[PDB]
Parts: C-alpha cells; sequence; structure tokens
RNA sequence: UACCUGGUUGAUCCUGCCAGUAGCAUAUGCUUGUCUCAAAGAUUAAGCCAUGCAUGUCUAAGUACGCACGGCCGGUACAGUGAAACUGCGAAUGGCUCAUUAAAUCAGUUAUGGUUCCUUUGGUCGCCUACUUGGAUAACUGUGGUAAUUCUAGAGCUAAUACAUGCCGACGGCGCUGACUCCCUUUGUGUGGGAUGCGUGCAUUUAUCAGAUCAAAACCAACCCGGUCGGCGGCUUUGGUGACUCUAGAUAACCUCGGGCCGAUCGCAGCCCUCCGUGGCGGCGACGACCCAUUCGAACGUCUGCCCUAUCAACUUUCGAUGGUAGUCGCCGUGCCUACCAUGGUGACCACGGGUGACGGGGAAUCAGGGUUCGAUUCCGGAGAGGGAGCCUGAGAAACGGCUACCACAUCCAAGGAAGGCAGCAGGCGCGCAAAUUACCCACUC
RNA sequence: GCUGCAGUUAAAAAGCUCGUAGUUGGAUCUUGUGGAGGGUUCCCCGCCCCUUGCCUCUCGGCGCCGGCCCGAAGCGUUUACUUUGAAAAAAUUAGAGUGUUCAAAGCAGGCCCGAGCCGCCUGGAUACCGCAGCUAGGAAUAAUGGAAUAGGACCGCGGUUCUAUUUUGUUGG
RNA sequence: UCGCUACUACCGAUUGGAUGGUUUAGUGAGGCCCUCGGAUCGGCCCGCCGGGGUGCCCUGGCGGAGCGCUGA
C-alpha cells in the first residue's frame, strides 16, 4: 500500500490529479489520494475490499478499464501459480446419438484475477464473464468467488 | 512485408499450425518512427480507409501544462533524461510516450509573475529593479491591491518546484504518441511522481 | 471470391417473401443501398411486374421510372430498384392510386390501397436518441430520418407520425401496456394484438407478450414489435385478415364454403 | 415386403466362410421407332499451350476554333450533329479450379462499450480580381529514331468540375485585464458605469473543472425573501445504457503548410427596381465537399461441435514458450513486436508427432427400428491463379485480363534487344479405362 | 452384434494377486377433507402445522370508510432430466392446393358479358432443423448443500471504531 | 528332407541411383523505409521599349549582371 511500486515506472490510476491547494493538516491526514471505483451492474456488487484497499491494476473491472458484456459463465479453480491470473476448468458432458451414453470432457482456461480477492484457495467455485482480450490466452475476468459445495474450506460453525 | 500477423506463433500446447493464407494489407508493420529532437521534419502517410496519419521526426516543441493552476503554454523540449521502457533510447535521444524530458521553463514564470505578483527563485534582486519591476510594481489606483489580494495564499509554491526554476529547467512527462499524432504534448510532473523519478535518475546515472 | 463488396444476389439466395419463381434465370434484382434492410425490403421492380403486372420486362420499368410518375415517401424516385419497406407510401398520381406496404398474416408485403388523404403521412418507430452538438437532440428511425427537436418525453420503442411534406412530427404514441401493436419480424409476423404484459432481462433479448381478440397468447422479441395505435383502436387503416392467424384447417373450410375461385 | 437359397459328410445336427440375390454410379459390349426433361476433361497431370473472343462508359447539364458534316450569319458563355483527347467512374463484381488446409476451414451461438466503411437515404451548410484569380498539357499542326513492341523523341499551338490560388457579405459575438470616473465605510471592502487590449464556429491533440437532490436541530460570523432598525420560518436547478474514463457542457491551450472544413463549377425557365441595365431576388435542377446517422459490408473476438494412427508419450522456451510492467506499430483489441522482470503453459478426458486419392456446410445413395457409405460438382463460406517474394493505385487488392525481381518453362530477333502465363468460353497436345461446337445472340435474366 | 453376438470342447479368460486413473455403488427426510374440471373416494383456492416461502417497505395505481387492505421489488442451497416459449438461409425432403393432353414437372390459374365488364375472383400453405446457447413450468428420479470444538431467532443490551451528507431560508465555525 | 517349373515376399554388397521436402553456416536479387544527393527547370529584385501612374513606380515584352534570395 505504502509501497506498490517495484517497476521502472510510476503506477497510478487514471482520472486522478494531485492538487496543491491549501496547506494545513497537522501531523497527517488525507493520504492525498481519493480512490476510484465503479459499478459493474448486472446484479454483481463491488467488494468493500476494493474501495478500502490500494492496488494499481488496469485489467480488473472494479478499478481499471475493461467491461463485462456478452456471456457470463462459471468454473472452478484448479491451479494458481501465476501472477495476477489463475487457471480454471470446465467439466461437462458430451453426448453421442449412435449410443445413448454420455462421456466426460474438460477444457482449461486462464482468466485474470484482481488483487482485490486474496482469499482464493484451490478448490473454490469461481464466476467469470466475457470481456475484450487482455492477453493471448486471457479473454475474461472474475466477477465473484464463492464456496457452496461439499467438503468446505473451514469447519462448520458459521 | 514486415507484418503484424497472428497466423504465425504457437498455440498453448506447443503445437504448430501449417501455413494458411498469404499476407494481407490489413496486417502490416511499416518501420518505427524513431523520432529525435531537432528541426521539424514531418511526413504524411496514407493509411487504411483514408484519413492520413502524421509521423513526426525531430520535433522540438510540445505543449506542456501546469494543471495545478491551469495554464498551458508552448515551450521548447531540450533533452531526454529518463525513458522507462529502455536505457538505450536515452543514449540516442529518442522521444516516445511517457518519457521524462527537460524544458525552458520560461512562460510559466511570466504567467506566475503577472498573475500572482511575485518572482520565483532569483540570483539577485539587482536585475529586477530597472526593468521586470515595471510589471511587478504597478500604477493602478484601484486594483494594485484589489485584484492581487485574492491571489494571496494560493501561491505557496512547493519546494521541489521552486528550486528547479533557478536551473532554468523542469521535468515534464510526454503524454502523446509523436509518431502517430505528429505532435508532442504532455503534462509537467508534480507530487509523488516528481519525487519518484528524481530517485531513479540519481540511481541510474552518476 | 470476395476482396471487396458484392453486387449480385441470385434467385435462390434471395428471400421467399418476394415470391420468386425458379424458371427465370440465375440472377434476382438485389435492392441497392437505402434506409431499409434487404430482408425487410420490397424492391420497386418486384412491385411492378411480379405483383401489379403493368410491366412485363425490366426494360419497361426503366422506361416508366424516367417519366417521373413514381413517388416514394412523397418524393420522386427514378431507378429500377429502390428499397422501400414496411410503412412507406407509394404514390402514382396519374392513376390516382396510393398503396401502403404492410404485412399479411402470411408475412409478406400485400397490396393495401388507401385514400390519398391517408397517404400524406406514415408511422415511424424511434430507435435511438443521440445528443448532438451544442445541446441539440436527435431522433433516429427505421426509415433513417433524423428529426431534430422532438418533444422531450418521446423515447425509443415509441412511434411518431411524420408529415412527408414538411417533416417535423406533429404527434406521437407512447409505448404502454394495452396499446395495439403489429409484428415486423420473426416467426410470428403480421399478427395484430395488444401488448398485455412486458418482460425485462438485464442483458439483451427482452421479450414482449401479446394477446389478440381471438383469445390467443404468443410472444416475440422486443425489437420486432411496432406500435400502431392505442388499445383496440389503430391510428392506421388495416387490411383484410387483421392479424387473426387462422390455422390451415379453418382456411380450407372458408374456401369450400364460399366456393370461391370464380366470379 | 422387418424374407433368404446352393456348397465340408456314407448319412445327421452345428460353427464358419465362399457363391447366389436387389439398389446405387463409373467404364464398356451389343442393339435402337416417337415424345419431354438434361449431366458432361473432377478422378489421371493445380501438366503445357497456337489462334479468336471474354470490360468498358455521355446526358438539357465537366472540357468542342477536328481545316469534320452542317450553316442561312453568326460566336458577342454560344448551335444542331460530332471523331479524337483531357476529366469523372468501373475494372477488388462475376466466371473458374479444389492444390493447400485436422480446433484450421466451417456450422449453430454470440461480441464490438476494441474498430473501419466507396455508395444510397436522412440531417449538417455565415468569423489596379470577387462582374470571377494564377500557368501548362493532350487532341491538333509539323519534323523524326529503332530489326521489332498498345515503343517513343524534338518543335509550334489552345482548354477545365484537370492543376495551383484566394476575397467579400451581416459579426451590432465572449471572458478576463480596468486607463478611469461616482456614492457610502481612508485603505481594505461594499457600488454603479467605463475607454483601451487579447482570445472567442466546427474538426484536430493535451491538461483541468463540472457532470447536483440523501435524515433532523442548538448558538456564533457574512446574508435573500415574507419585512424591519437584535434575531424567526421558505428554495436550489441536461440526456442515455444492465454496466463506460459515455453523450453534451466549462476553463486553459494546441493548429497539418507543400499535409482539416466553411463552393472562384454547370444546365433549365422567371422577376422586382425613389428606374432604366443596373442595383437587387425567386423557382426548378446538375455536380462537388466536411461531419453525424443509415445501408452494404469488412475485420477481429466468445461458447460448443472432427476422420485414421501409440511399431508417435511426453511436448513447448530467448531462434517468445506462458504471464506481469512500459513502449513501438496497427483501422482497432492483443507477445503482434521490443525492453525489463517472473517461470510458466499442455497431456492417458490422448497432448505432441505422423497419415489422409481430407476444402467445409446446406445435402446424396441405401434403409423396419438403430445405422452404414458418399459429398470435386449449379446455393453459402474459404483458398488459389506456373512455383516463391515484394509492391503501386484505390474506400476496398498484398490483385495476377496490375506491376517488379528470383526460380522452373517457352517465343521473336538484323543478336543490339523485346515480349509471355487458357485452374475464363471454345480449341490443341499430352495423360489415361474415361468425358461435347475454334456455333448463334444481348430478346429474356441481371 | 448401442438396439443385438460369442469365448468348457468349434477362433477365444491375462499363471496368479495387489493397485491409481476410468466405470459403477445399500436403506432413510408428508397424508387426509368443502368449491371447480372427470369417476363413485381419486387427479385450480384453500384448511389441521404448510400451501406458490417472506418481508419491507418505498416510490409511481386499485380499492372501502386521516385510518386500513392486496398485485409488482429481493428469492426459496445448486445441476441433470422433463415440459412451454423465443431464435433459427433458400433449394432439397415430407406435405396442402392446382386436370402438365396423363406423368416426370411447374407455381400457377379460374370466371360472365356479341367488344360494349373495359372487369371479376383466387393461390404461391404447413411440417422438419443433431448439438450447444437463450426462456418459463414441474419436483418424482440421480448428484450437490447446512448448527457437534455452535449460531439460528428478537428493536435483547454493553463495550469499541469508522463513515454518510441532510436539516435549523442561504452561506461559513 | 532332397530333385523339378511358375510365383510372391524378405535380407543384401553396390557404402546404389533418382526425385521431393527439411536443416546449420556463408552469399544474397528486388522493392519499401530512412539519411544524404541536386542533374534540371522556374519566381522575385537592377537596363531598353510598350501600357497605366507619380528621373522613379507597377505590370507586360526583350537582353545582360549578382546570379543575390526563393520554390519545384
Amino acid at each position: 500500500m505504502a509501497d506498490i511500486q517495484t517497476e521502472r515506472a510510476y503506477q497510478k490510476q487514471p482520472t486522478i490529479f494531485q492538487n496543491k491547494k491549501r496547506v494545513l493538516l497537522g501531523e497527517t491526514g488525507k493520504e492525498k489520494l481519493p480512490r476510484y471505483y465503479k459499478n459493474i451492474g448486472l446484479g454483481f456488487k463491488t467488494p468493500k475490499e476494493a474501495i478500502e484497499g490500494t492496488y494499481i491494476d488496469k485489467k480488473c473491472p472494479f478499478t481499471g478499464n475493461v467491461s463485462i458484456r456478452g456471456r457470463i459463465l462459471s468454473g472452478v479453480v484448479t491451479k494458481m501459480k501465476m501472477q495476477r491470473t489463475i487457471v480454471i476448468r470446465r467439466d461437462y458432458l458430451h453426448y453421442i446419438r449412435k449410443y445413448n451414453r454420455f462421456e466426460k470432457r474438460h477444457k482449461n482456461m486462464s482468466v485474470h484475477l484482481s488483487p482485490c480477492f486474496r482469499d482464493v484457495q484451490i478448490g473454490d467455485i469461481v464466476t467469470v464473464g466475457e470481456c475484450r482480450p487482455l492477453s493471448k490466452t486471457v479473454r475474461f475476468n472474475v466477477l465473484k468467488v464463492t464456496k457452496a459445495a461439499g467438503t468446505k474450506k473451514q469447519f462448520q460453525k458459521f | 512485408g514486415i507484418s503484424r500477423d497472428n497466423w504465425h506463433k504457437r498455440r498453448k500446447t506447443g503445437g504448430k499450425r501449417k501455413p494458411y493464407h498469404k499476407k494481407r494489407k490489413y496486417e502490416l508493420g511499416r518501420p518505427a518512427a524513431n523520432t529525435k529532437i531537432g528541426p521539424r521534419r514531418i511526413h504524411t502517410v496514407g493509411v487504411r480507409g483514408g484519413n492520413k496519419k502524421y509521423r513526426a521526426l525531430r520535433l522540438d516543441v510540445g505543449n506542456f501544462s501546469w494543471g495545478s493552476e491551469c495554464c498551458t503554454r508552448k515551450t521548447r523540449i531540450i533533452d531526454v533524461v529518463y525513458n522507462a521502457s529502455n536505457n538505450e533510447l536515452v543514449r540516442t535521444k529518442t522521444l516516445v510516450k511517457n518519457c521524462i524530458v527537460l524544458i525552458d521553463s520560461t512562460p510559466y514564470r511570466q504567467w506566475y509573475e503577472s498573475h500572482y505578483a511575485l518572482p520565483l527563485g532569483r540570483k539577485k534582486g539587482a536585475k529586477l529593479t530597472p526593468e521586470e519591476e515595471e510589471i511587478l510594481n504597478k500604477k493602478r489606483s484601484k486594483k494594485i491591491q484589489k485584484k492581487y489580494d485574492e491571489r494571496k495564499k494560493n501561491a505557496k509554491i512547493s519546494s521541489l518546484l521552486e528550486e528547479q526554476f533557478q536551473q532554468g529547467k523542469l521535468l515534464a512527462c510526454i503524454a502523446s504518441r509523436p509518431g502517430q499524432c505528429g505532435r508532442a504534448d504532455g503534462y509537467v510532473l508534480e507530487g509523488k511522481e516528481l519525487e519518484f523519478y528524481l530517485r531513479k535518475i540519481k540511481a541510474r546515472k552518476g | 471470391m470476395a476482396r471487396g463488396p458484392k453486387k449480385h444476389l441470385k434467385r435462390v439466395a434471395a428471400p421467399k417473401h418476394w415470391m420468386l419463381d425458379k424458371l427465370t434465370s440465375v440472377f434476382a434484382p438485389r435492392p441497392s443501398t437505402g434506409p431499409h434492410k434487404l430482408r425487410e425490403c420490397l424492391p420497386l421492380i418486384i412491385f411492378l411486374r411480379n405483383k401489379l403486372k403493368y410491366a412485363l420486362t425490366g426494360d419497361e420499368v426503366k422506361k416508366i421510372c424516367m417519366q417521373r410518375f413514381i413517388k416514394i415517401d412523397g418524393k420522386v424516385r427514378a431507378d429500377i430498384t429502390y428499397p422501400a419497406g414496411f410503412m412507406d407510401v407509394i404514390s402514382i398520381d396519374k392513376t390516382g392510386e396510393n398503396f401502403r406496404l404492410i404485412y399479411d398474416t402470411k408475412g409478406r408485403f400485400a397490396v393495401h390501397r388507401i385514400t390519398p388523404e391517408e397517404a400524406k403521412y406514415k408511422l415511424c418507430k424511434v430507435r435511438k436518441i443521440f445528443v448532438g452538438t451544442k445541446g441539440i437532440p436527435h431522433l433516429v428511425t427505421h426509415d433513417a430520418r433524423t428529426i431534430r427537436y422532438p418533444d422531450p418525453l418521446i423515447k425509443m420503442n415509441d412511434t411518431i407520425q411524420i408529415d412527408l411534406e414538411t417533416g417535423k412530427i406533429t404527434d406521437f404514441i407512447k409505448f404502454d401496456t394495452g396499446n395495439l401493436c403489429m409484428v415486423t419480424g420473426g416467426a410470428n409476423l403480421g399478427r395484430i394484438g395488444v401488448i398485455t404484459n412486458r418482460e425485462r432481462h438485464p442483458g439483451s433479448f427482452d421479450v414482449v407478450h401479446v394477446k389478440d381478440a381471438n383469445g390467443n397468447s404468443f410472444a416475440t422479441r422486443l425489437s420486432n414489435i411496432f406500435v400502431i395505435g392505442k388499445g383496440n383502436k389503430p391510428w392506421i387503416s388495416l387490411p383484410r385478415g387483421k392479424g387473426i392467424r387462422l390455422t390451415i384447417a379453418e382456411e380450407r373450410d372458408k374456401r369450400l364454403a364460399a366456393k370461391q375461385s370464380s366470379g
């Protein structure tokens, strides 16, 4: 937060300016930064954690430029071992009409994950949404994380 | 020729795809501008759908701004100091978006002196008294004080700013693509950026 | 083939609501560019020799249109093809005839003759609202007219009456439940009935239920609905058929009842 | 029509294959009156090609001093008819072939809030020259060169909606400076007017500001109104989407010239003058141009769907493989590319590799039910014009009825040079089991 | 040989066992009565506790006499399955109409008047479209879900911290 | 087993031949971009004449100088 730079360049949000008006705070006060966020719409809600916290990322939709428009999908976490993204999976069933049986098939996809969510673990349900391309194999972003399935992450007393 | 295709390059699995359609005009390169600082040379380039695109080589003026008190004046672009994409570009004095460059700093003082009625850092007060005091002192009756009173205590001007006027240079940030626009433009550094890039400059060189 | 735009459309590629044959040659007319879309057009020459049968060859239409007996939307046109579509008025002043292009319950552009008094205006849907320069508004319609300074309560999916003579709409209808609507595309076509209910989905492809005076309920997409007048009271003249959408059994019964194929 | 029959034995009952049977499409033999419909060099050699033809285009309305025709006489925009030539537009459509191509092509479904768009349709149209500016080219006239080409030189003319220039009208436009001046509080501050300056249409690039209303009271400071000479009650201001750093607004600037816009263009037919051919203005068109919308699309992107093969099981990476950060480029989004940094990505749910007499789909043949086999081929999408690469013009092409080079071919030549690409319609050679007329015509359909 | 094959001897069960992937997996969590549609109980409102589970409300209509009542707004832990809508190029195919001389086809055509009507009437249906995606209803069947180291319910209170910009006419402390 | 004919496959010296496609290094046509280059052609200033005007001005014709400055 007090360090968010490690680059060879300065990191900041667009649509923010630093005024040089008035002078009198005493000790400390306004961190000289109002926060930027926006609504996503479609019944999805911005996290409190985004508005509270400090990160500079342009590829998350709660802060940076990128819309969610078109499709909405789900998935599940399978792996995370990359920075500001994850890998996910989609289990589904393919039918054959000669037989009357189904069979299992899965694909894997990457998708970008905001620094807002940091409570992710491998095995959580995840929700995603169609976006403009961000990268070669990223076309999506997260909208929501949830856990509501068998063998939960922490003991029942919630 | 030099192209910006996408039907080359491996897929995720390390697979290759065999040659498909021959190169086309809407997937196309055309070599880099590589614009410097010098006397203005501009080339007009025909581009797709019409609507000509200006490529600027060797600019020497850009329209920077001081949005703290909202004045923007045309000023000369002296030299490069920091280029946050590469180290080599600074050495050959190449000018691209988000560089850090130097300016003359002249009209910003003229604007300040006339509007806030105070000079910046100065070598001596001896220079001021015969001429350049003629503007600063004023003969108005009635609006020697009446205008200037409202300008007072809105001109504290910060420490890192004031010291730079004395050198005759200021550190501003290119916020344009000169190779696409045909113009250099930008904003001048303030606040925490201006603290940051000083430290990078002193770190890297010297 | 393609490297740029195409300039041919064949017979069998062409839509079926122009009612083309298959024993005249490979090409079909193809409407040239204009305000209407080619899966919603009736090209001009198809009105003049595949409906009304004044002309017999395409060369005859070229000799007719030049004389300037033809108008479309109160202005004069003078080409073989023009893309007139739903809710436009053709006007031949020499014969003293006026037509209107509207849908049968079959879903094809019929002959709906009208008084010349009726043919002084048409009904136009609003599709987009766009603020122009210096605080001036605009309308956008399906017949691609940009009418400036509309009343400030008219919004999209409303309909507005336009005077062909002077533009500058005189009156309008407001989109509300229980008002009378016509369908302009989709599987249901040409049906007339009141709105009854609406349904909204955040996202796209909202639907709009409909009910008629024959006690049938059906639904269609939002963007295929067009308003014609207030509840059970069109502000336009209506053809025979009137959106009933009879089954095939009942249509058989009518024909053998009147015994009608001779006069 | 949901069907079986012959053959292993001395004889019998099984297992099992072979043969018989019917349809479909290619070749071939033999035969052949009349009537309608019509597929046809795909299989093999996307082998090679003589000759002919297959894309051009003028209205009342861009440019007519052709010594053309014509004239009723002319040119005083000046004829009527008009070859040629400049100018505008099209030639990126169609036609043809199936070689390449296994998540590619393609189909269904979705997305531009990531972009471009000739044209049509509808809007957009005033901050010593204007009674009209500047100077050359063709046709044409005349003289030539080369063995030869839709080759080309030199000389003498003359045009524009080609080319290059640039006013006027009506600016009585706006904000911030305030020479000053007036009243009451010296000032400050409360006031009213004010000469004098600079910027003040849209488009272009940058910075900054605004983009409003929620739920109540108690005193003090500056204050409106209901009204009075220290205090009570009563107000508050664009549009749109599910969602944008949207739309529109304000402030400070940037300006592209030779390289934004704001008409020096053309044709029909009328008028009015404190009045006599001028000063004025009205209708109907034609063309051109800037921006917005529309239409026809174009281009990328989403989800799902694929034939054979493991005697192909690990693959991919600084010769970018996967991701992060910044930049360049491009119509835009994007490792597309570059710098710096991280070490990922994929696979027994078959990756990776190899094969395909594999273009894909809409479909076709057979068929009780379930299937099997085929799809070069009239519709739609794609790819390619001998093999490769590069590029000009244009809104649109990496074009081949455009160009340049290399490579493989092949033609003419006076040996100096020059010219070419039938998988367009016919036609020839070759190849093979295997496939038509160097025909007639823009009347239909476009 | 999925529907629909065979493996003692006719061609044929790995020598035997362990074992991950894959495939498959026990039982168990609600029934009766008046009105309406169909019998003589049984299958749209309600009732025993439930009945399309709830509230909370507030903004824009309906009411009845300030006060009160009920539709629309969040949804019932999540899916498969099934049922209804939407959206699906033509030709082909199925198939309606029409006497092509009958037919293969085709999309036409049929009527009364000497011409003296200057005309009349009518068709160019309908079905189908693996998937996957979009929509609404059902809750049996098959997966998945909760408080056992407690938190569900009520304006139950305390302790602690942050923040919202409305009102005392307006603007500031 | 051995002997006799037609016929098919395999191994194989020859480090077989032919054709095609990959691959390291070297060489590299042609176009495009960039940086230079200036053959060559004009314009505006001073003499004489023509026109207009006040030795002189403007414009046209003609010649020469610096070819000065300037464009293509």
